């Protein structure tokens, strides 16, 4: 921040706040509340600030310098796209409906349950059409050696992001860094989680209007702490609902559309006899018995492959505990 | 390893052995049979015990066996004490493994780095299950291993959490029982190749004498006994000695055979 | 650097490429930042030498009862140390796992490092309590340097204590430390079962009792000798305070068959202190000698329990 | 302030023998020897190196892993210094200064002399065992009802005639951490080996000691280590402990310990607890106070007081001056607190009778 | 520009703490990144011009302070706090009538008379709850009637990371009951612990006992010792730990208000409530958008034009028709 | 004079803040600060060398890093929890009645500080504190004795083990330091509200096992045995169950008190009742008999708060005078508090 006239505080990229007369013939206008600014190679006097600028890591893209994967093929998660249906396309694409309809458009974005997994790859899925950023960040992957690297992150990531606006961002799998803790050890990453609280404090700057989509999911919801879910961050909650005959035959039709398929093939029969317990991984299980053609020698995969990647995964009845109404 | 020839020399077992070489071997070289049917092809395999034993030794013989390119993973030092963060060296390493390419991985005692958070506690807990997002990112990209095999082994499949236990992270189920009698009595061949007696065998006597025993837990007692039978200082041993040692000495061994059972 | 840091500099400067791939200690002053020397070697302190000792400064001839299953034991260090000539004949690996148990005593406490004087190899005492790891990673990473130690001060003697203590890794979490060093245990036996090089320096364990561990540890690899030490018998009862008594006078009359006969549940070392007491009293006698009527004495004086009463009886 | 104006003074001196020695920072612990002229030291500043010697210092008399001073410039060799940790919970545990002497004692003869035989008669004439000895013991084992626990410490807090001992407070060993009580476990006894022979009490030794175990899940696992730990100090040859010991408990358990002193130690002996007599001389500790009337019998109380161990029995003599002053009686008479003597015994045997014997049973 | 770019490298610049002031005329102030100093005047600011725990810029050369600057504690709590909940108002609440014209007698009369709590004779309130469905408004009606006498807010634990925050370790309940020296009149709350699902009979018990002592150790350092008034506490559950609250309460010492279930009272005026900002034709009737919610809860009159909207934002419409708001009439009560 | 003049320049310009550590015996003071700097400090002013002790803070110079001066810095949530101050006004004139349980703790409260001499005079030495208990949930009226024992020396009123249970010990830790801040305001006076250890079961945060639970509990009475501790802190004690106490608490001590609280009687009710309405003026037809007489088994705190429903109604119309036409009919909402909840 600037405390007053021609001065200022700030922190170094060692990270340490400071107090210097700032270069006189520029005061205010470029230097802003945040920012990083160029300081004195003796001094570290206050001068002049980045651009802003090209930032540090990621920096965005990993659609035109790839990866990229169809969701078409998968068409039992419609429900579940329900919401990133209405949840994306137009929050991006209007904000001003959002003035018109008198409902602020919500950051939260909630996902869940892995597995059956989705989530990552469907967060793939809309970098086909919606162009913006997309980071793949992980709660352990940014954590560092310093403590002060975090903002020079998660400042530096909603500082990249709005000024690159129209820009998306999700976290893969936030829940790292949601676990309680004491020891000063930890301090860092208390640091971190006060990262954390420092993204979430410099989050908020994004109402109203340009940008985010504030996506996030999680197998396990136990240590998220109430202001992560609190009202203005996370509004909005998916899960993982278990795909059944509508996604079975779905997820029958999906895989087999592709790879060999034979007139011996009827999986309506397996609608039934297998979805008695699964759920899964499907998809793979999908695979599984297309993984089994490779024990020959083979062109189009037999019934009693179908059969054995449901011999394979899985059991059993069972149980000790399960058995017992 | 020594071996290559250690292929033959882990007696059983043929769809441990030979299933193995298809889950591994023709990925690499004819992906076009993956394509020629349309299958994706598996970028991991997973071994699990121990019912019997040979999971590490398969591991490792198959490594000098296939050839090509692998990289062993030891499953220790990862805390890397202060600053356990080192989950990116696993990236670290998927960088040349993404450079060498092809190139593969094994990894023994993928469980105590497979923790659950089940009902979280104290601190070391939180850099394990932080060391273990990553894994999962790496595996759940945005990016294609295909051309590095990753081979898991450990004490169970157990307490991994159905994160890992997903095809993706976990390709297939690969395991090893007590060995048959049968395939015992081949595992013994290997075991009565490199020692030399009085020609007296029968291999069956052992075999039908001692049961229900591993690779190793046999050899290492039927060395034992040819070390317990050389205690008089006598050369060359008739099996008389081994079907005395080996039977007793293995009793002593099969007290501890308790609670080796464990979930799947 | 020790500072951390990292730099990239024309090649040393002084000596070159020739050794080596990245070691350790390469001399170097500050902003000069070139190698003259590389200093072998490793670490450190205490880490570096669990104990390292001269010998303990008795030999096993003065205990006895327990011969013929350490007569089975003494094999597992001498023959690797002789008698594995033997082996190149036909073709034999010597015995890699041993265990050794049972509670006190016994007495493998002082037979155990006992040993170690005629082993003659340089000997490194392992207990539970350097298996207690403030920081993670450092008893791998010291039982990766002290089998570095060992290989590299081979051949050399290593025997460990308090399995117990680390034995267990319970099952399913949540959790234990030692979960994390039993991978220390399990490197241990990825070093003895997945890694070659373990083969010599042959290693020896102990517990106060075996009772719950990793059972897998089943192997010649892992441990293998399972010797249950029973208590003492009426043959060692008899010899063993007779040898540590030995060290004292002794009026020229004692039964030895008296407490032999009457020892029940009695340790090897509570007849150690069976003497001590006897010859307490015989101090506060101000006697001369001991006595077996003073012997006899010591036999209930240190147990069982009581005073209680004497009575209904008496 | 004479005090203080000669305490400004002599800053000369000490600014002038500031610039000597001052730089001796930091204290830092060596690596390896190579040959005469080569050191390599490592400090917790992060600072590693491998550097030369002040000619003050001879190679010889240096050990190994040793903390040093240095003049960080050169990086010489100051002079070592011995001591390395623990912080004031050591000399919180660790303790000084007489107390509570032998005559405290209330009647117990020789429950106390056979444990007065073990500790203080060999620590009179450590020369007494070199003609018999043989060896004084290993170590001893006491419980019973409070009375009188870390009393016959206390005795030996006063009688202690060479070094000042060290009580164990129990909680303090059971921490966070895991681990950070299992250093002081064992690097007290080489700080306890630094007072050379100087005695050690542990409190508390059936918490600490915690036995056995469960499947699952610990929990005591950590603790597993402290007591299995302590028996590896158990089975440190050396000395063991020149301290020899002293425990004082409660119940039998922990086993485990109690298991492992027939394997180390020696000298079960017990408390001492309530006697028909002994009571006589818990009342003869108020015999020199007050001033006893004429009259006042103690055979008459005595004979009335079953299990009455010291505690309650030391106030019951005590409560008469609570009615006394509360009545002005000047001074009490038997019959008046013993009237309020059978209340507070029953008013207090109501509700507790203070099974001691169940305690461990 | 160049004698203070002179100056400044061969010292630097920081910004310190003052944790105290010295008789000698030093000042006890931290360098952050570092090890903590002491140092002294510094002639222009005075020792009695700047208390402890505030913002000072430390010297680079001598090491002094060389300006003054404000610091933020409460700030970092406040935010925390107003993180959980906003506040609104009467106008924006209903259905409440029947408790305002209780609650607001405990709060406002600590407030404004205290002087004619002698008249009567009874110190103040200890406390309140509302218990009932969870539920909405209990924690509008904490923020709100502290927003509506201005008095300042304050919850209880917390997460992980209020705790260290301020202070160390301790009991941790007593610099929380400090806060309130520092800002009176003040308003502390329990959230949430409001549901029957902590109950667990015994995991939740002590979970809840100490969020149960959280008052209890309040109450017994508001009433017990301590000082004075303008110090309250809340609470809401449903059932269980209501009847849980009878073994804490014999009647000491907490004031015991249902919270209740909605009602097509506030349906009509707490939706047009929700309405002042949605653009609505005049046309829509208030009888079958009220009566159409039975039971529910208060949560549902936010969703009801939520995604009621959501379809019209999708249809893009600029003011919607009471189909699309009996749509999701329908939707947002299709779960239950 | 001049010497303030003079170690100024020595001082000068800045000092840092230090962290005592160790000692050589020779007094040059081994500290450990940050990051780990030591140094060797024989100064002669200010020192007082032995106290200023391990385990401490000090200030030091920046060339070189000689403490030449050292504070007392708290503050701190240690001092923090155990004060200040009170002195709340109530007397123990407000409880009547009972005076046969409080003429007992009266010399117990009386004879330490205030009156001390015929405890010596006798020599007896009876300063062994006291414990309480009472039904049904009672110490209150018990801080009713304790907030009349404000009138004498200094005292600090503590809830549980809490501080322990948040977390794995920790140790008795926070315990011994208020235990032991208790020599530092020596004499004083100490108090635990309705010990509920292992009266109460689970714990907040994370805890366990019993055993360091149990310890902690173990260890608060082994700290305060104590070896040897003559330090008072007069120790009192409550719960309100007697039960779960471990019964070997009693003997160390306080071995010869712990208060029997009686249920109140008809006419206790009757002393107690008026001590409130004192001031709540009522209407003509109130009368504190009949009701009362009437109910059975109340509590105190109610006869007390019977009074606060009619400070409701009346005082929903604005009145200074309670009518018994309501505090009889909204009596009937604490009779349904008592009732049915």
């Amino acid at each position: 921040e600037a405390v007053d006239q021609n001065t200022a505080i700030v922190g170094s990229t060692t990270g340490s706040n400071y107090y210097v007369r700032i270069l006189s013939t520029i005061d205010r206008e470029l230097l802003k509340p945040n920012a990083s600014v160029a300081l004195h190679k003796h001094s570290n006097a206050l001068v002049d600030v980045l651009p802003p600028e090209a930032d540090s890591s990621i920096m965005m893209l990993t659609s035109d310098q790839k990866p990229d994967v169809m969701y078409a093929d998968i068409g039992g998660m419609d429900i579940q796209k329900q919401e990133v249906r209405e949840a994306v396309e137009l929050p991006l694409t209007h904000f001003e409906l959002y003035k018109q309809i008198g409902i602020d458009p919500p950051r939260g974005v909630l996902m869940y349950g892995p597995p059956g997994c989705g989530k990552t790859m469907l967060a793939k899925a809309v970098a086909h059409h919606t162009t913006a950023a997309f980071i793949r960040v992980v709660g352990s992957e940014f954590v560092q050696k310093y403590l002060g690297e975090g903002p020079r992150m998660v400042r530096d990531v909603f500082r990249l992001a709005k000024e690159n606006a129209p820009a998306i961002i999700f976290i893969d799998e936030i829940d790292a860094i949601a676990t309680k803790r004491f020891d000063a050890q930890t301090g860092a990453d208390r640091e971190v989680q006060r990262i954390l609280l420092e993204l979430l404090n410099q989050m908020d700057g994004f109402d109203q209007n340009v940008n985010v989509k504030v996506i996030m999911a999680t197998n396990r919801a136990d240590t998220l702490d109430p202001a992560l879910l609190r009202p203005g961050r996370l509004d909005r909650k998916i899960e993982f609902p278990l795909p059944d005959r509508r996604q079975k035959r779905l997820i029958f039709s999906t895989i087999t559309s592709k790879m060999n398929l034979s007139e011996e093939v009827d999986l309506e029969d397996y609608v039934a006899r297998p979805d008695k317990i699964s759920g899964a991984d499907i998809n793979s299980i999908c695979q599984e018995s297309g993984m089994l053609a490779v024990r020959e020698n083979r062109y189009i995969v037999l019934a009693k492959d179908f059969e054995k990647a449901y011999k394979t995964v899985i059991k059993k009845d069972e149980q000790e505990h399960e058995f017992y109404k | 390893d020594p071996g290559n020839v250690s292929y033959s020399e882990i007696g059983g077992l043929s769809e441990q052995i030979r299933e193995l070489r298809e889950v591994i071997e023709l990925p690499l070289t004819n992906p076009e049979l993956f394509q020629r049917v349309g299958i994706i092809p598996p970028k991991g395999c997973l071994l699990y015990g121990p019912p019997g034993t040979g999971k590490t030794l398969l591991a490792r013989a198959v490594a000098s066996q296939l050839d090509c390119n692998f990289l062993k993973v030891v499953s220790s030092s990862i805390v890397d004490k202060y600053i356990g963060e080192s989950a990116r060296l696993i990236r670290e390493m998927f960088n040349y493994a993404r450079d060498h390419q092809p190139c593969i991985i094994f990894m023994d005692e993928i469980d105590a780095i497979g923790g659950r958070r089940f009902s979280e506690g104290t601190s070391a807990d939180r850099e394990i299950q932080r060391t273990l997002m990553e894994l999962l990112n790496q595996m759940d990209g945005f990016d294609t291993l295909h051309r590095v095999k990753m081979i898991m082994a450990t004490n169970r499949p157990d307490t991994l959490d159905p994160a890992l236990l997903r095809p993706g992270r976990l390709d297939r189920k690969i395991h090893i029982d007590l060995p048959n009698e049968q395939a015992r009595l081949d595992i013994l061949k290997i075991h009565a190749g490199p020692i030399t007696k009085h020609g007296e065998i029968d291999y069956e006597a052992i075999v039908k004498l001692s049961d229900g025993f591993n690779g190793a837990d046999l050899r290492n007692v039927c060395t034992e006994a040819g070390m317990f039978a050389i205690r008089a200082d006598h050369d060359f041993v008739v099996q008389e000695d081994f079907m005395k040692a080996v039977r007793k000495v293995a009793d002593s061994k099969k007290l501890e055979s308790k609670l080796d059972y464990k979930p799947v | 650097t020790s500072t951390r840091q990292t730099y990239f500099l024309p090649v040393i400067g002084l000596v070159d490429a020739e050794k080596l791939k990245p070691g350790d200690l390469v001399g170097v002053n500050k902003d000069s930042y070139l190698i003259l020397e590389t200093l072998p070697t490793e670490y450190d302190s205490r880490v570096k030498a669990m104990e390292v000792d001269e010998r303990p400064t008795e030999q096993y001839s003065d205990i006895g009862g327990l011969d013929k299953q350490i007569q089975e034991l003494v094999e597992a260090i001498v023959l690797p140390m002789n008698h594995k000539e033997k082996f190149e004949n036909l073709g034999i690996q010597p015995p890699k796992g041993v265990l050794m148990y049972g509670p006190p005593g016994t007495g493998k406490t002082l037979l155990a490092r006992a040993c170690a004087a005629q082993t003659k190899a340089t000997f490194l005492k392992l207990a539970g309590p350097q298996l207690v790891q403030m920081f993670i990673g450092d008893g791998a990473k010291l039982v990766r340097d002290a089998f570095a130690l060992a290989k590299e001060k081979a051949p050399s003697i290593i025997f460990i204590d308090e399995l117990d203590a680390i034995g267990t890794k319970r099952f399913d979490s949540e959790k234990a430390g030692d979960r994390e060093v039993q991978r220390t245990m399990l490197e241990l036996l990825n070093q003895l079962d997945g890694f070659q090089p373990n083969t010599q320096v042959k290693v020896i364990a102990a517990t106060n009792r075996v009772d719950i561990l990793d059972p897998a540890l089943l192997r010649s690899g892992r441990l293998d000798r399972k010797i249950e030490f029973p208590m003492p018998n009426e043959e060692a009862r008899a010899r063993i305070m007779q040898i540590h008594s030995r060290k004292m006078n002794v009026s020229p009359d004692v039964n030895y068959e008296e407490l032999a006969r009457c020892t029940d549940d009695f340790n090897g070392a509570q007849c150690k202190a069976v003497c001590v007491e006897a010859g307490m009293i015989a101090l506060r006698r101000g006697a001369t000698e001991l006595t077996h009527e003073d012997y006899m004495e010591g036999i209930l004086e240190v147990q069982a329990k009581k005073k209680a009463n004497l009575q209904y009886y008496a | 302030a004479p005090p203080a104006l000669w305490d400004l003074a002599a800053d000369k001196q000490t600014l002038q023998s500031e610039q000597p020695l001052q730089v001796a920072r930091c204290t830092k612990i060596i690596n390896a020897d190579s040959e005469d002229p080569k050191y390599i030291i490592n400090v917790k500043q992060f600072a590693k190196f491998v550097v030369d010697l002040s000619d003050q210092v001879a190679p010889t008399d240096i050990e190994e892993g040793m903390r040093v001073g240095v003049d960080r410039n050169k990086y010489q060799i100051h002079i070592p210094l011995p001591p390395k940790i623990d912080p004031t919970v050591t000399m919180m545990q660790v303790e000084e200064k007489p107390d509570v002497t032998y005559s405290d004692v209330g009647g117990c003869k020789e429950q106390i002399e056979k444990l007065r035989e073990v500790v203080e008669t060999p620590l009179l004439h450590p020369e007494r065992f070199v003609n018999l000895g043989i060896e004084p013991p290993k170590g001893v084992l006491l419980f019973g009802p409070p009375g009188t626990g870390k009393t016959l410490c206390a005795r030996a807090v006063a009688n202690r005639t060479d070094a000042c001992f060290i009580r164990v407070i129990g909680s303090e060993l059971v921490q966070k951490y895991v681990g950070e009580g299992a250093r002081m476990v064992r690097e007290l006894f080489e700080m306890a080996r630094t007072k050379k022979a100087c005695l050690i009490f542990f409190d508390e030794i059936d918490a600490i000691g915690g036995a056995r175990f469960d499947d699952g899940a610990g929990g005591d696992n950590e603790v597993q280590r402290t007591m299995l730990e302590l028996i590896n100090q158990l089975d440190g040859f050396d000395p063991r402990g020149n301290i020899k010991v002293l425990m004082a408990t409660n119940r039998p358990d922990t086993l485990d310990p109690a298991l492992m002193r027939p394997g180390r130690l020696d000298r079960k002996i017990e408390f001492s607890l309530p006697d028909l007599e002994g009571r006589t001389h818990i009342f003869k500790i108020h015999a020199r106070s007050m001033s006893v009337e004429r009259d006042i019998r103690f055979e008459l109380l005595a004979r009335l007081c079953p299990n009455s161990t010291g505690a309650e029995i030391r106030s019951v003599c005590t409560e008469a001056g609570m009615f006394a002053i509360r009545a002005r009686r000047k001074i009490a008479t038997e019959k008046d607190f013993l009237e309020a003597v059978n209340k507070v015994i029953k008013s207090y045997a109501k509700f507790s009778a203070t099974p001691r014997y169940m305690t461990y049973n | 520009l160049r004698e203070e770019l002179q100056l400044l490298q061969e010292q630097g610049s920081y910004v310190g703490e003052v944790v105290r002031a010295m008789d000698k005329k030093k000042v006890l102030v931290k360098v952050h990144p570092e090890g903590k100093f002491v140092v002294d005047v510094d002639k222009n600011i005075d020792i009695n011009d700047v208390t402890p725990n505030c913002r000072v810029a430390l010297r680079n050369d001598s090491y002094t302070l060389h300006k003054i600057l404000p610091n933020k504690v409460d700030p970092l709590v406040s935010l925390m706090m107003v993180e959980k909940v906003p506040d609104s108002t009467y106008e924006m609440i209903g259905g409440l009538d029947k408790q305002i014209k209780e609650i607001k007698e405990v709060i406002e009369l600590p407030v404004k008379h205290p002087e004619l709590f002698e008249a009567l004779g009874i110190a103040q309130p200890k406390g309140v709850l509302l218990y009932g469905p969870p539920g909405t408004g209990k924690t509008l009606l904490a923020r709100a009637v502290a927003h509506h006498t201005d008095c300042t807010f304050i919850r209880v634990s917390g997460s992980e990371l209020v705790q260290k925050f301020i202070g160390e370790g301790a009991r941790m309940v007593r610099e929380l009951f400090v806060m309130a020296r520092e800002h009176a009149p003040s308003i502390i709350f329990m959230d949430e612990i409001d549901s029957i699902g902590s109950s667990r009979l015994e995991g939740g018990s002590g979970g809840d006992s100490e969020v149960q002592r959280t008052m209890l150790e309040l109450l017994n350092q508001l009433d017990g010792f301590e000082a004075t008034k303008n110090i309250k506490v809340i609470m809401a559950t449903n059932r269980i730990d209501i009847l849980d609250s009878a073994l804490l309460r014999p009647g000491r010492i907490d004031r015991k208000i249902e919270f209740p279930p909605p009602n097509e009272e506030a349906r009509l005026d707490i939706l047009k409530i929700h309405s002042r900002k949605m653009n609505l034709t005049r046309g829509i009737n208030l009888r079958k958008i009220a009566e159409l919610m039975p039971g529910a809860s208060g949560a549902e009159v936010k969703g009801v034009c939520t995604e009621a909207g959501m379809y019209a934002l999708r249809e893009r419409r600029v003011h919607v028709t009471q189909e699309d708001f009996e749509m999701a009439v329908a939707k947002v009560m299709q779960k239950d | 004079e001049e010497e303030r003049s003079k170690v100024d320049d020595l001082r000068g310009t800045p000092m840092s803040v230090g962290t005592l550590e160790e000692i050589i015996d020779d007094n040059h003071a081994i500290v450990s600060t940050s990051v780990g700097s030591e140094h060797y400090v024989s100064i002669l002013s200010f020192v007082d060398k032995d106290l200023l002790e391990p385990g401490c803070s000090v200030l030091l110079n920046h060339k070189v890093h000689a403490v030449i001066g050292v504070l007392m810095d708290d503050t701190d949530p240690l001092v923090t929890v155990m004060k200040v101050e009170k002195a709340p006004q109530e007397t123990y004139a407000d409880i009547g009645g009972l005076d046969n349980q409080i003429q007992e703790i009266k010399e117990s409260v009386e004879l330490p500080l205030t009156h001390p001499e015929y405890y010596e005079e006798m020599g007896i030495k009876p300063p062994k504190g006291v414990i309480l208990y009472g039904p049904p949930g009672t110490g209150k009226t018990l801080l009713a004795k304790a907030v009349a024992n404000q009138t004498s020396a200094t005292f600090l009123r503590v809830v549980g083990s809490e501080l322990i249970q948040k977390y794995l010990g920790d140790g008795p830790k926070l315990v011994r330091e208020l235990f032991r801040v208790a020599e530092e305001h020596a004499p004083s006076i100490v108090f635990i509200d309705e010990i509920d250890a292992i009266g109460t079961k689970r714990y907040d945060s994370n805890s366990g096992g019993e055993r360091e639970i149990q310890r902690t509990m173990l260890e608060l009475l082994n700290q305060l045995d104590g070896f040897d501790s003559r330090g008072d802190v007069k120790v009192i004690m409550a719960t309100n169950r007697i039960e779960t106490l471990d019964p070997a608490l009693i003997r160390p001590g306080r071995i010869d008190r712990k208060i029997e609280f009686p249920l109140p009687d008809e006419k206790t009710k009757k002393r107690i009742f008026q001590i409130h309405t004192s001031r709540m003026t009522l209407a003509d037809d109130v009368t504190l008999d009949d009701l009362i007489m009437a109910k059975d088994d109340l509590s105190g705190a109610d006869i007390k708060a019977i009074c606060t429903e009619a400070g409701l109604m009346a005082l929903r119309e604005r009145r200074m005078k309670v009518t018994n036409e309501d505090f009889k009919k909204s009596k009937e909402n604490v009779l349904y508090k008592k009732q049915e909840g």
